[PDB]
């Protein structure tokens, strides 16, 4: 019993978190009321990782829903699977965070964070052997970014020997709500560098480009973006939710994927991304899964080197042919894999495929090309900060300009650390 | 090619064939290392809580 | 798309083979320390055979036979011929040789002097030559030979006092043959050999007319390039000479003995070096050195494990290496005489 | 009679141990409930099979085995398996969370908290013994528990049982089935700290077992169940002399005497033949000469290497089935004239031969075909050092960049243990080279 405690913070965090629980509940046979109605015992073998079992054979997600506004969480409670969540795990305020990291992290969020930790502690106490936490949030807003990183710091203080994993949505001017998103993201990235063991970088720029270029959607919505996120999150947690030998818990995943503590930011990928009845072959799954157009971080892998790679194939397929194609991609493009980490590409296979797909493949790369994402944010940060533009929103909450300068320096240090291992 | 030391029993036999002649730390010391490593884990955790307290 | 690595930058033969592999657009060169290769052009010394054949899903091949040094070393070859029943001490095509360790270090000092005294009394020719894999002394007195070695392991073998002398010139030579052994242990003899000839008249009473090395004839011989370009006579001219002068052919008088010696040496070590049931495969190119006496009898001098080729023959031989040794294992999208044998 | 206690550590050790005791019961006619009809001394005895099985007054034959794992899911397969009735709960030790493929986590952090419980459960088995020989320890190199806790357990066994022998069955890491990039680290770390505590260690390379399962059993993608049934056959061949009447390798001390002249060079190479697919309706039975000849084919070794390019220090042949000494000596004389069998000058060029007339037992429904005769050769070759050179090279590549080192330091291990373990391995490779290279 290796339980994970799930936390979703802010608008983006709760909308993507709600879809994640909607997707994996279907995969595990859990209906919107928490009653199991599946046809395979594989669905319940590792069900306790994410679900609590209550009276009446009811399965309750081990999920805590956090926001500084009630709006999005009211939509969740009215959503498809809204009634499945534990009612006492809705922790919300009323003021909102105004897309302001300082409000989430220092003022408005500080007033609410203790009541969230009370719910975290209650869920942790009912864990046979808690292995760690996963957080869904965006970095561009105020609650998910500012209060989310505040939560991560206080959770690390109370559970210093547990793994912290995040799905962190990176802002992009292509899909932007406010101009201060680079400020909020830069402040949050340093928090993640220090206080997470694994972070999946979900870039809204990549999600838009995939919807537009590949899926041929002229006007992508936040719903279309969250479809790619939902499918990716199911794929990267399959090894946690179903029986397997590789990266079966959060700590073993970290040991395999993180050669240096600060370089723990992963580029996810998914295949297929189809705009739909045609069967997809193992060579096609393997080629698309490594294609830049299937990456969720808007970084070109050929501009960097893979430190480690995990690949997960779902569905009934030839495991021999999977190995042949996986060993084919490595042995044909071995210049993009570091030579000082032998056998750094690990492959796993799960029999149960996602809903509506005969087979699929999920990519998890620790690539030095992720420095392109942080460089992009850093340039957008500096373009405003050199003129101190929009800073009054933050100094009005008690912050000083020096904390911005130190955040700017910290992320440029992170970029430089990726650059030394690329050479 | 010499067969030596042939022993036979109900369940088998064994022999040797020659083709050519020729031409700890104490219980205390272990506990010290285990405790020295535990102390380094306690020092690293205290430095973390100190960092988080700041 | 096959991959390969290069680990011997001084190899002229495989520098061309690497060039030919890239010219087909189906072979990609990797860094020298990248273990995800199909083919290794390995280094000469301390090739890491123990790390080959452990890459999942990669058929790996290397251009050297592990253990073939026993045939390609001075002292090792003499011990191999004397101690192997397939070759035996009564071997007729290898000069009587003895392994002599220097006194500042088994050894055959007493056995060499025993046969040396048999020739001194019997009025026979008693000229021997000392050499090693590391500096060569030819003498008729056994005292000068043993004293020079003490001044690494050395060998002393009978110096062929009656060599076949080409005319005009009255000059000495030696024959180099290139032999390719593939992963199936097929023995391929390159149809083109070279005669590395001395340009000085052979004086049976100065080492310039006694050693036919291409470097010695270019640094100490005052007739370099006089009779043939670079003191290199190829098989066409040598065969025509044997017909015009000796009324015989190169095939009958010499090449039958050469192919016989090559088979005997390589079949003898086949159980020790074969990669037939091994987790990796090997091939290797060998350079055999032969001496011919006045009776048209061929003698084996040495086997070179990392030989160079003649400038005129690089393109033909290196292409042949790619055909039968590399493309037979990794096919894409005869200049050799196959010496048939029983595996 | 003198007893032997088996210790299974980590997933690999437990799942292999489960396959071995399944085979032992089939070989000794012991039913899943522990009853042994052929045993006429009910409730006691000092027969050869009692070295591995104790007896209860009710006639149950109980393995002298301890299972240890830092995660309960694998040992729970033993609690609810076919042979669950053999074991009592005192023999199955589980923890809450595993070592996460981290030697330091299994050795220091979690090892310190469970070592006393393990030694106490071992002491309960040792008190059943009138004359304990020692221990057989099954573990992987690559796992955090199999590497980290094993080396700690081996240190404490040398303290609490100083005069007892200790043998290992170790699973060498192969990327084709491995689950961790840091397994080279764990392998070198556990070998360094266990070297002076193990009298004789049988390494099994998962790469060799994998390819034998694909080549000779026609399994496209072998699973752990396929691999472990083959390993348990080899293991049974090695321990059969301790469990049956005989005169060769009758106690643990004789393994060291017959296979390990130099104590640090205590890794014998195992080669097994024949391995025949059960799906073959009829296979021509191989002769004594053919299975003995197959003992010198690298494709049949537990570790892929080339014994031609090394020297032998000792060589045992362990036959099972229809084999008579006449056919063994005929095969050996033929092989001496065809193979490059070079012994070191300070050891006789010979073969210690053991024959057990009972043919190999195969698990019903398994992948292995029943054969009339089989052989396991245990030879101490310097050629097995190729496996160390492969491992040490992968260690060097990662450690030059300190990749993943922070995971180990974060568990309380000093970085110097890395370099100290690596230097010991460099000295090990030097020992092998001085013994087997001219
Ligand atoms: N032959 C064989 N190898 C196994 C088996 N199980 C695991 N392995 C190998 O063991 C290595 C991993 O070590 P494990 O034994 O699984 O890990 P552990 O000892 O339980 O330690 P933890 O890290 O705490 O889980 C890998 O190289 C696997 O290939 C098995 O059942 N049979
Ligand atoms: N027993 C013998 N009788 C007559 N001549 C001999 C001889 N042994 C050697 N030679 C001569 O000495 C020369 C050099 O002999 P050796 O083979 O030792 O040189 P080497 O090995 O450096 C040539 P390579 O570069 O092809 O290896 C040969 O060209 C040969 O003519
Ligand atoms: N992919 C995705 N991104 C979102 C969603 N909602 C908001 N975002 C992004 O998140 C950032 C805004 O943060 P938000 O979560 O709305 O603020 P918060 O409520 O204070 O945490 C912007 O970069 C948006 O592009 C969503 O549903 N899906
Ligand atoms: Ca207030
Ligand atoms: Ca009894
Ligand atoms: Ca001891
Ligand atoms: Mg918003
Ligand atoms: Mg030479
Ligand atoms: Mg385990």
């Amino acid at each position: 019993m290796r339980e994970i405690v799930h936390i979703q913070a802010g608008q983006c965090g709760n909308q993507i978190g709600a879809k994640f629980w909607e997707v994996i509940s279907d995969e595990h046979g859990i209906d919107p009321t928490g009653s199991y109605h599946g046809d395979s015992d594989l669905q319940l073998e590792r069900i306790n990782v994410y679900y609590n079992e209550a009276t009446g054979n009811k399965y309750v997600p081990r999920a805590i829903l956090v926001d500084l506004e009630p709006g999005t969480m009211d939509s969740v409670r009215s959503g498809p699977f809204g009634q499945i969540f534990r009612p006492d795990n809705f922790v919300f305020g009323q003021s909102g965070a105004g897309n302001n990291w300082a409000k989430g992290h220092y003022t408005e969020g500080a007033e609410l964070v203790d009541s969230v930790l009370d719910v975290v502690r209650k869920e942790s106490e009912s864990c046979d052997c808690l292995q760690g936490f996963q957080l869904t949030h965006s970095l561009g807003g105020g609650t998910g970014s500012g209060m989310g990183t505040l939560l991560i710091s206080k959770i690390r203080e109370e559970y210093p020997d547990r793994i912290m994993n995040t799905f962190s949505v990176m802002p992009s001017p292509k899909v932007s709500d406010t101009v201060v998103e680079p400020y909020n993201a830069t402040l949050s990235v340093h928090q993640l560098v220090e206080n997470t063991d694994e972070t999946y970088c979900i870039d809204n720029e990549a999600l838009y480009d995939i919807c537009f270029r590949t899926l041929k959607l002229t006007t992508p919505t936040y719903g279309d973006l969250n479809h790619l996120v939902s499918a990716t999150m199911s794929g990267v947690t399959t090894c946690l939710r179903f029986p397997g030998q590789l990266n079966a818990d959060l700590r073993k995943l970290a040991v395999n994927m993180v050669p240096f503590p600060r370089l723990h930011f992963f580029m996810p990928g998914f295949a297929p991304l189809t705009s739909q009845y045609r069967a997809l072959t193992v060579p096609e799954l393997t080629q698309q899964m490594f294609d830049s157009k299937n990456m969720m971080a808007a970084c070109d892998p050929r501009h960097g080197r893979y430190l480690t790679v995990a690949a997960i194939f779902r569905g009934r397929m030839s495991m021999k042919e999977v190995d042949e194609q996986m060993l084919n991609v490595q042995n044909k493009n071995s210049s993009y894999f570091v030579e000082w980490i032998p056998n750094n590409v690990k492959t796993a296979v799960c029999d149960i495929p996602p809903r509506g797909l005969k087979m699929s493949a999920t990519f998890i790369g620790n690539s030095t090309a992720i420095q392109e994402l942080f460089k992009r944010i850093s340039e957008q940060f500096t373009a405003m900060f050199r003129r101190k533009a929009f800073l009054h929103w933050y100094t009005g909450e008690g912050m000083d300009e020096m904390e911005f300068t130190e955040a700017e320096s910290n992320m440029n240090d992170l970029v430089s650390e990726y650059q030394q291992y690329q050479d | 090619m010499e067969v030596i030391e042939l022993n036979k029993c109900t369940s088998g036999q064994s022999f040797e064939v020659i083709l050519k002649p020729p031409s700890d730390p104490s219980l205390e010391e272990i506990q010290k290392k285990l405790e020295a490593a535990e102390e380094r884990r306690k020092y690293q955790e205290a430095e973390l809580l100190k960092h988080l307290a700041e | 798309m096959y991959t390969f690595v290069v680990r011997d930058e001084n190899s002229s033969v495989y520098a061309e083979v690497s060039r030919l592999l890239l010219a087909t657009g189906q072979w990609k060169r990797l860094r020298k320390d990248n273990p995800r290769f199909n083919l290794m052009l390995g280094e000469r010394n301390r090739l890491p055979f123990g790390r080959l054949g452990h890459e999942p899903g990669l058929v790996q091949l290397v251009n050297y036979y592990r253990g073939a040094d026993k045939l390609c070393r001075k002292a090792s070859l003499v011990k191999l011929i004397k101690t192997s029943p397939e070759l035996s001490e009564s071997c007729t095509w290898f000069p009587e040789s003895y392994v002599i360790y220097p006194t500042n270090l088994t050894d055959e000092r007493e056995v060499f002097l025993a046969a040396y005294n048999r020739r001194r009394e019997g009025r026979e020719g008693n000229v021997w030559i000392a050499k090693s894999s590391a500096g060569i002394l030819i003498s008729s007195e056994a005292s000068e030979l043993l004293d020079f070695i003490d001044e690494q392991v050395h060998v002393i073998q009978k110096y062929l006092e009656k060599p076949l002398l080409l005319e005009p010139g009255h000059r000495k030579f030696d024959i180099r043959s290139w032999v390719l052994v593939d992963h199936l242990y097929n023995i391929y003899l390159y149809r083109e050999g070279v005669l590395r000839t001395s340009s000085e008249p052979y004086n049976s009473a100065d080492k310039t007319c006694h050693l036919t090395n291409h470097c010695i004839q270019k640094e100490y011989s005052k007739n370099y390039g006089r009779y043939e370009e670079g003191n290199e006579m190829f098989f066409e001219e040598f065969n025509q000479y044997l017909m015009d002068a000796l009324n015989t052919t190169l095939e009958n008088s010499i090449l039958l003995q050469i192919k016989h010696i090559i088979r005997s040496c390589l079949m003898c070590i086949e159980p020790a070096i074969s990669t037939k049931h091994l987790h990796y495969q090997s091939f290797q190119l060998f350079g055999f050195d032969f001496m011919v006496d006045e009776e048209l009898k061929v003698w084996l001098i040495e086997v070179n494990g990392a030989p160079a080729c003649a400038q005129k023959l690089y393109a033909e031989l290196c292409q042949g290496i790619v055909d039968v040794a590399i493309s037979s294992v990794f096919p894409l999208a005869s200049i050799f005489i196959k010496l048939h044998h029983h595996h | 009679m003198r007893e032997c206690i088996s210790i299974h550590v980590g997933q690999a050790g437990v799942q292999i141990g489960n396959a071995c005791w399944e085979l032992y019961c089939l070989e000794h006619g012991i039913q899943p409930d522990g009853q042994m009809p052929s045993d006429k001394t009910i409730g006691g005895g000092d027969d050869s099979f009692n070295t591995f099985f104790s007896e209860t007054g009710a006639g149950k034959h109980v393995p002298r085995a301890v299972f240890v794992d830092l995660e309960p899911t694998v040992i729970d397969e033993v609690r609810t398996g076919t042979y669950r009735q053999l074991f009592h709960p005192e023999q199955l030790i589980t923890g809450k969370e595993d070592a996460a493929n981290n030697y330091a986590r299994g050795h220091y952090t979690i090892g310190k908290e469970i070592i006393d419980l393990v030694l106490d459960r071992i002491r309960k088995l040792a008190d059943q013994c009138t004359g304990l020989q020692g221990f057989l320890v099954f573990h992987s190199f690559g796992g955090g528990t199999g590497s980290g806790f094993t080396s700690l357990l081996m240190e404490r066994l040398s303290v609490d049982y100083g005069k007892k022998s200790k043998l290992e069955f170790s699973i060498y890491p192969a990327p084709q089935v491995s689950t961790a990039v840091v397994e080279p680290y764990n392998s070198i770390l556990t070998t360094h700290t266990t070297l002076e505590h193990s009298d004789c260690a049988f390494m099994v390379d998962n790469e060799a077992i994998y390819d034998i399962c694909r080549r000779n059993l026609d399994i496209e993608r072998p699973t752990y169940t396929n691999l472990n049934r083959l390993i348990s056959q080899i293991v049974s061949s090695i321990t059969a002399s301790l469990r049956f009447d005989g005169a060769l390798n009758v106690d643990l001390t004789e393994f060291q005497t017959n296979l390990v002249p130099y104590p640090r060079i205590h890794f014998p190479l195992a080669t097994y033949a024949p391995v025949i697919s059960a799906e073959k309706a009829y296979h021509e039975q191989l002769s004594v000469a053919e299975i003995t000849n197959a003992c010198f084919e690298p494709a049949n070794q537990m570790v892929k290497c080339d014994p031609r390019h090394g020297k032998y220090m000792a060589c045992c042949l362990l036959y099972r089935g229809d084999v008579v000494p006449k056919d063994v000596n005929a095969a050996i004389a033929t092989i001496k004239t065809k193979r490059s069998i070079q012994f070191v000058d300070w050891c006789p060029t010979g073969f210690k031969v053991g024959i057990n007339y009972q043919p190999p037992t195969v698990v019903p429904g398994g992948d292995l075909a029943k054969v009339q005769r089989a052989v396991c050769m245990l030879s101490n070759t310097t050629a097995i050092a190729e496996a160390w050179a492969r491992l040490d090279h992968k260690f060097d590549l990662m450690y030059a960049k300190r990749a993943f080192v922070h995971w180990y330091v974060g568990e309380g291990m000093e970085e110097g243990e890395f370099s100290e373990a690596r230097e010991d391995m460099a000295a090990l490779e030097k020992d092998y080279e001085e013994v087997g290279v001219d």
